């Protein structure tokens, strides 16, 4: 035998040291998921939420600005909607995490918008589209309204982008948990602990409490280690939610204003031109019950021996060996761990 | 049986154009669209006899 260490006789084969073997890896797998799968439901559970949360924000925002620019702007429309869509589109793709850039949004929001303003506004009556583009940022026609609403939606989307990035790694992160692979001299531990007792003939004894203790102690040394980067992580968290509502549906004023701003010089510009061509709620009662989970890799070895049947006592027990009348006495991890200092370092950065 | 002389082709909408799709059989005396497994409104359709 290769884990059985056999002080007697044995009543177990090789082959069946090998099944004992494979199901304490499973019974294992099996706690670590029982431990990690309430934590992995309340974030799954937040993240969907959110971002179902920011879809209903975004698109009630383009609505609200499609709505204004029926009503105030009749003659820029139906190409309103196109610009508007396109714009609150990229916002959308922006917040889940795709390669956007925020100051190309508004840039082409603006270039869109200047064409079609003096086409149906300025000089009533497809080929010198491009020369309107081009005297749009050429002559400043917008003045400081395009920066302006540049940083006000950079500073929040940026936000809102990273908090639903860190959820998304928190979810990995306890995804990871349950499928933790160790040692091979841990799963020998565990088979010892867990059925090498039955080798010897004994039915229903139980392992030692501070037998579980020391082999948990003894292949969770690593997984202990994430503790401090998962409670730099909760309150980086926390930093972050003490903002995009407001700013998104201001949208539409400051846009209306900008467009007032256009209209003013209108004189000048036809001539040069003819010439030249609850949230908050959720997210507080969402960090509030992340805090109840801070000591969730501290306390995880202490989960796996109170659920795992052991012999509190320590008393007529199984020490891995024999039946005593009382007890004498990694690349993942490394991932999970760079993971976390990254996403805190984006976090503090971020607050 | 209908036999489908202008059988309808993928559309795609370019700068928010609504595109209409074609469908023309013989013989038939009522035609109409499934659009996502559901039927279109009678509103929706128009007929040429
Ligand atoms: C919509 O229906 C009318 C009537 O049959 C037709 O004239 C037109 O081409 C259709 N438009 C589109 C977008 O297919």
């Amino acid at each position: 035998l290769q884990v059985c260490l056999p002080k007697g006789p044995t009543c177990c084969s090789r082959k069946m040291e090998e099944k004992y073997q494979l199901t304490a890896r499973l019974n294992m797998e099996q706690l670590l998921q029982s431990a990690s799968m309430e934590l992995k439901f309340l974030i799954i559970q937040n993240a969907a939420v959110f971002q179902e949360a920011f879809e209903i924000v975004v698109r009630h925002a383009k609505n609200y600005t499609n709505a204004m620019f029926k009503n105030n702007y009749p003659s820029l429309t139906p190409q309103a909607f196109e610009f508007v869509g396109e714009f609150f589109t990229d916002v959308s793709l922006y917040i889940l995490g795709s390669d956007i850039n925020v100051d190309d949004m508004v840039n082409e929001l603006f270039d869109s918008l200047f064409p079609v303003i003096y086409t149906q506004m300025m000089n009533p009556g497809l080929d010198i589209n491009e020369c309107l583009r081009g005297a749009r940022r050429d002559l400043k026609v917008f003045g400081s309204f395009p920066k302006l609403i540049m940083t006000q939606v950079s500073k929040s989307l940026q936000v809102t982008r990273i908090f639903l990035q860190a959820l998304n790694l928190g979810i990995e992160v306890i995804n990871t948990t349950d499928h933790l692979k160790f040692s091979k001299d841990c799963g020998r531990m565990l088979t010892r602990m867990w059925y090498c007792s039955y080798c010897q003939g004994l039915m229903m004894v139980k392992p030692c409490g501070g037998y579980c203790n020391v082999v948990m102690q003894g292949c969770m040394a690593g997984v202990v280690e994430i503790d401090k980067y998962w409670r730099e992580y909760i309150l980086s968290l926390e930093e972050l939610v003490n903002d995009m509502e407001n700013v998104l549906l201001g949208l539409f004023s400051t846009i209306h204003d900008s467009i007032q701003y256009v209209q003013k010089n209108g004189g000048k510009l036809t001539t040069t031109i003819g010439k030249l061509c609850t949230l908050s709620s959720r997210r507080r009662e969402l960090i509030q019950k992340l805090k109840s989970f801070i000591n969730f890799y501290s306390a995880l070895p202490g989960y796996i021996c109170s659920h795992s049947p052991v012999a509190e006592n320590d008393t007529l027990c199984w020490n891995g060996q024999e039946l005593v009348e009382r007890y004498s006495q990694e690349p993942v991890v490394s991932q999970i761990i760079d993971k976390l200092k990254h996403i805190n370092q984006l976090l503090r950065t971020m607050s | 049986l209908p036999h489908f002389i202008e059988e309808p082709e993928d559309a795609y909408i370019i700068k928010s154009n609504p595109i209409a799709l074609r469908c023309k059989a013989r013989p038939a005396m009522q035609i109409f669209f499934k659009c996502n497994g559901e039927w279109v409104h009678q509103n929706e359709h128009v007929s040429e006899e």
